[PDB]
């Protein structure tokens, strides 16, 4: 096919050689629901500014608000970095020596009498 | 600054459960995500008053990016 | 609104059954709010309608995420023992009490040792954090966020 | 400026060729990091066809190692499409290290110091470290071991911390017992080190002449995909994280997995007994496998703990999951990641344990606590793999930006950076002295590092895939690699360190062939797990996929 | 109880999805097959919301009986707020 063939070229580019046959076709399947977000989006954009054609910053404006939204990231280095020394100037604790199984307390474990209901 | 005043919170509250008390880290949090979204709708809205080439930030920017983004669908 | 058949207006329908079965923020700080992130934009004056709309749209925020963490600070709160329909299936709690008994005889042990070598010298629901966390992870917003993330830590 | 880098970096790269070859090989070192950091900046300041220009007539002089950068920048056009990535968003505030020596800087502070060439002196001195080493100019094949990452190569200051890579037990590389709160050694764990030197009474010396014997269990329908394994320290369980989100436990000695008793009928027994834990065993629950369920995705990681009791496990739903083993339930899920953790270790003595995540963090927990105590949040990338020293005092976080790095537990400081792999890091493994380090990764190259001295101190170069797996043996005689080549390597550990600075780096000997004692395929297998009986012998785990 | 009464009634009640295939997608998530009835309640609510979206396409099918087509899927799960991708691309 023709945008098919193009997704073989991708994935190629990307040094992905080896793939299964249904990796392409929901590749294609996520670049159709991509696009028609975007462009519906594009026209609810253009019929707010009252213009009839739905031009090329009405595109750029469904894009950076759908991006906005849709594809996030993990936090960045400044944040991680406060974080860890934010935790790690705390000193680590001393243990008990013969408290038992260690564990967190029981809100924060999966260790409750776990009903089920009766057979009748 | 605050824009939230911690009491009308508790009211909020009130209304859902008679009888509910919220920890003070979760009132806290609750302040930051209300801070929050007041920033990110005031951004967004402003982006589509620009598109429309206004300098009014009227609420149908404010509406529209309630029901594209949020699903909010407040009576305007 | 728009969908008839909306799957949201089922679930907060049923939600409020769920809990009945057991904001207004301020206008004077918050227009001066509104008009400084908009000195960045280019929006210098605001609509009349605009500082009380985003406060309706505050409240219905907050409003739909204290009923969602209602509901799950009320989900700890339904013991199943009162009840005799219901039959217990596995307590490791109790298990590990035990474990823990005879962890304390072994301490009671090395003291009798340590003895030995001496001689020989209306319900009230409170939400925690973690149903606040537990509203956050499944709903799409909020869901990888850094509001989320710290919170993981607090 | 941005019409003109084509012209610039043409010209720094006009003078580098026409150097003399010894320095020639060194001055090439920042034609990647130049390369880079003037296209990110075109690219930020939105100009987009000059970007793509000068991408399309200098990407091919870029050394072959760096295809994989190469391509994601290649996508990355536009300002918005790198405002998201936050790994070039990182590499271009970081500043590239560039160890050079001081015979060939001279040559080039004199062709920069001119106004001649003052923009790309300019770019220099914003977004590159130089560190200046005394010493002879570096060969084209010692250059090509070391580089690789980036924001590579990292200062030798960062490498003369001290490092306390001494074993617990004088030694003067030790740490003391209460620097680190480590766990009390009680009767039963006594108990196991009584039986774990009978073990050692009958342990084989391996060497390069007593090849050790290899048993493969291999995982033979596995439709699901296993992407996780471990064994016990004491070779008696074998769990399988599965890409259908179970853990599974098999039983290997002739000795099937119990749970332990009720506890109705724990209250009529009495304690005191000197069978008691025999007396606790339930043998209506007697299976030679136990699945376990709970994770909602793919389990990465799997880690037991020293005294066979508490399974880890990761998964790419975010959360560690700590399975008893007594029980055999879930105890606790440890929610820190909202991202897929690709690695988990338990202590060498089984309290704390170390998570690696996408998010690009390492978190150190503790099994009592539901947040983490430290943070090692210096990575670029994906934590790919966390392991704990011997002496659990330093966490080593190899990673997706081709780095390793040792982390203190005290403090959470990076007191060692290790790099020069080409691919991400997919094993670490420590010697049991405590002395050196090994790493694999996926070009290949297993590099032995030393602790001490921060130091590379060998590369291993025979296998041709991502290197999976590493060991090292129970004397320390022999360095096991497997990868998914579907080969078991081994490698003599004690010819590959018989020699024991401020250049900072060491003339690697490529005596790869005399380190290697052999090569065993397996039958379409990639070898997950490689393991060390206490008797040296050798276990290995793997899915067999026919493909 | 009228839930807990028709989960005790699903003892002695073979769903339309069999349990080894229910019960696999459930062990897929986590959820395991302590109790047999609830793998049956889980079936049972997806087969309803199945059912309901392919008796509102086939009113929209009468409108406009028989063949099920995209056309009659898109207005169905409109109001439910989901919208539905043609293929386009093969």
């Amino acid at each position: 096919p023709k945008d098919a063939q193009m997704m073989a070229q991708i994935l190629k580019d990307m040094g992905i050689t080896e793939y299964e046959p249904r990796v392409i076709n929901q590749m294609l399947e996520f670049a159709f629901r991509y696009v028609t977000t975007i462009l519906d989006d594009a026209k609810i954009y253009s019929s707010h500014a009252k213009k009839a054609t739905v031009d090329a910053d009405d595109v750029r404006l469904a894009i950076q608000c759908r991006a906005d939204q849709s594809f996030t990231s993990p936090p960045p280095r400044d944040f991680l970095l406060d974080i860890a020394r934010q935790r790690n100037q705390t000193p680590l604790p001393l243990i008990k020596p013969y408290s038992g199984p260690r564990l967190p307390p029981d809100r924060y474990c999966l260790t409750a009498p776990n009903y089920r209901l009766k057979s009748l | 600054n605050q824009v939230l005043t911690k009491k009308k919170l508790q009211d909020l509250v009130r209304e859902v459960d008679p009888n509910e008390q919220l920890d003070e880290d979760v009132e806290e949090m609750l302040l930051q995500i209300a801070d929050d979204f007041i920033e990110s709708v005031v951004t967004a809205a402003c982006q589509l008053a620009r598109h429309r080439k206004s300098s009014t930030l009227e609420v149908k920017d404010v509406q529209l990016h309630l029901e594209r983004q949020w699903n909010m669908w407040i009576p305007g | 609104v728009a969908s008839m058949a909306g799957v949201n207006l089922s679930e907060e329908s049923a939600r409020i059954l769920a809990t009945n079965s057991e904001t207004f923020l301020l206008q004077a700080p918050l227009q001066r709010r509104i008009l400084e992130i908009g000195k960045k934009h280019g929006i210098t004056e605001l609509h009349p309608d605009v500082v009380s709309y985003v406060s309706h749209a505050t409240q219905q925020r907050l409003q739909n995420l204290v009923e969602k963490i209602s509901e799950t600070a009320q989900q700890k709160n339904f013991s199943y023992k009162d009840d005799d329909r219901y039959e217990q299936a596995s307590d490791v709690r109790a298990q590990l009490k035990f474990f823990e008994q005879l962890d304390q005889i072994e301490k009671q042990r090395k003291d009798e040792q340590e003895r030995e070598i001496l001689m020989r010298a209306q319900r009230i629901t409170r939400v925690n954090l973690r149903d606040l966390i537990f509203c956050l992870e499944n709903e799409r917003e909020t869901s990888h966020s850094l509001l989320l993330y710290k919170a993981f830590l607090k | 400026d941005p019409t003109m880098y084509e012209e610039y970096y043409s010209g720094l790269k006009h003078f580098i060729e026409c150097s003399l070859d010894c320095h020639r090989a060194e001055l090439s070192q920042l034609f990647y990091p130049l390369f880079v950091h003037m296209y990110l900046e075109l690219v930020y300041n939105q100009h987009e066809n000059e970007a793509k220009s000068f991408f399309e007539k200098f990407h091919g002089d870029q050394e072959c190692y760096y295809q994989d950068d190469l391509r994601v920048l290649s996508s990355l056009t536009k300002k918005e499409h790198m405002k998201g990535n936050e790994t070039m968003l990182d590499f271009r505030t970081s500043k590239f290290v560039l160890r050079i020596s001081r015979d060939s800087y001279q040559l080039l502070k004199r062709h920069l110091q001119e106004k001649q060439n003052n923009q790309i002196w300019n770019i220099v001195q914003e977004h590159l470290y130089i560190d200046i080493f005394d010493g002879m100019p570096r060969s084209k094949q010692q250059i090509d071991a070391m580089v690789g990452s980036l924001a590579g190569e990292a200062k030798r200051e960062a490498n003369k911390s001290k490092v306390f890579f001494g074993l617990l037990k004088q030694d003067p590389n030790a740490p003391p017992q209460n620097r680190i709160p480590l766990p009390e050694l009680k009767d039963s764990d006594k108990l196991d080190k009584i039986m774990n030197m009978k073990e050692t009474t009958k342990r084989v010396r391996l060497g390069p002449d007593c090849l050790p014997s290899i048993c493969f269990y291999t995982f033979l329908n596995a439709y699901q995909g296993l992407t996780a394994v471990d064994v016990t320290d004491d070779s008696s369980l074998i769990a399988g994280g599965f890409a259908d989100s179970t853990v599974r436990v098999w039983s290997v000695t002739p000795k099937k997995l119990r749970s332990v008793k009720q506890a109705s009928d724990l209250s009529l027994i009495d304690k005191e007994s000197d069978d008691v834990l025999e007396r606790i065993m339930d043998e209506k629950t007697a299976s030679e496998l136990k699945i376990l369920y709970g994770h909602s995705g793919p389990v990465y990681g799997a880690s037991f703990s020293p005294d066979r009791n508490y399974l880890l496990s990761s998964s790419e739903d975010g959360t560690v999951r700590l399975w008893s083993l007594q029980t055999f339930t879930c105890l606790v899920g440890y929610k820190g990641h909202n991202y897929p953790v690709w690695d988990t270790q338990f202590s060498p003595y089984g309290y704390y344990f170390v998570s690696g995540g996408h998010d690009r963090v390492a978190r150190l927990w503790a099994t009592d606590h539901y947040q983490p105590l430290r943070i090692f949040a210096g990575h670029l990338a994906d934590v790919n793999c966390t392991r704990f020293h011997p002496n659990s005092n330093y966490v080593a976080t190899g990673s997706a930006d081709r780095t390793v790095r040792l982390w203190d537990v005290l403090n959470g400081n990076c007191v060692r950076i290790f790099t020069g792999h080409k691919g991400p890091i997919h094993s670490l493994t420590f010697s049991p002295n405590g002395r050196f380090l090994a790493t694999g990764a996926t070009d290949g190259r297993v590099l032995l590092w030393d602790i001490g001295h921060g130091l590379m101190v060998g590369e291993l170069k025979g296998h041709t895939d991502t290197v999976c797996s590493l060991r090292f043996s129970r004397d320390g005689e022999i360095l096991a690699s497997g990868s998914m080549d579907n080969t078991v390597r081994l490698w003599d550990a004690i010819k590959a360190f018989e020699d024991l600075t401020a250049t900072g780096h060491i003339n690697l000997p490529e005596n790869s062939q005399e380190l290697l004692l052999g090569t065993y395929m397996t039958k379409s297998t990639p070898v997950v797990h490689l393991h060390f009986t206490r008797r040296n012998l050798v276990l290995a785990a793997g899915a067999y996929s026919p493909q | 109880t009228p839930l807990v009464d028709f989960l005790m009634q699903l003892e002695d009640y073979t769903p339309t999805i069999p349990d080894a295939v229910t019960g696999y997608y459930l062990n897929r998530a986590g959820f395991e097959a302590s109790d047999p009835r609830i793998i049956r309640l889980i079936s049972l609510a997806a087969q309803k919301f199945i059912s309901d979206i392919a008796n509102d396409a086939l009113q929209h099918c009468k409108m406009k009986k028989y063949t099920l087509t995209m056309e009659d899927l898109t207005p169905a799960l409109s109001e439910y707020g989901i919208n539905v991708k043609k293929p386009h691309y093969f």
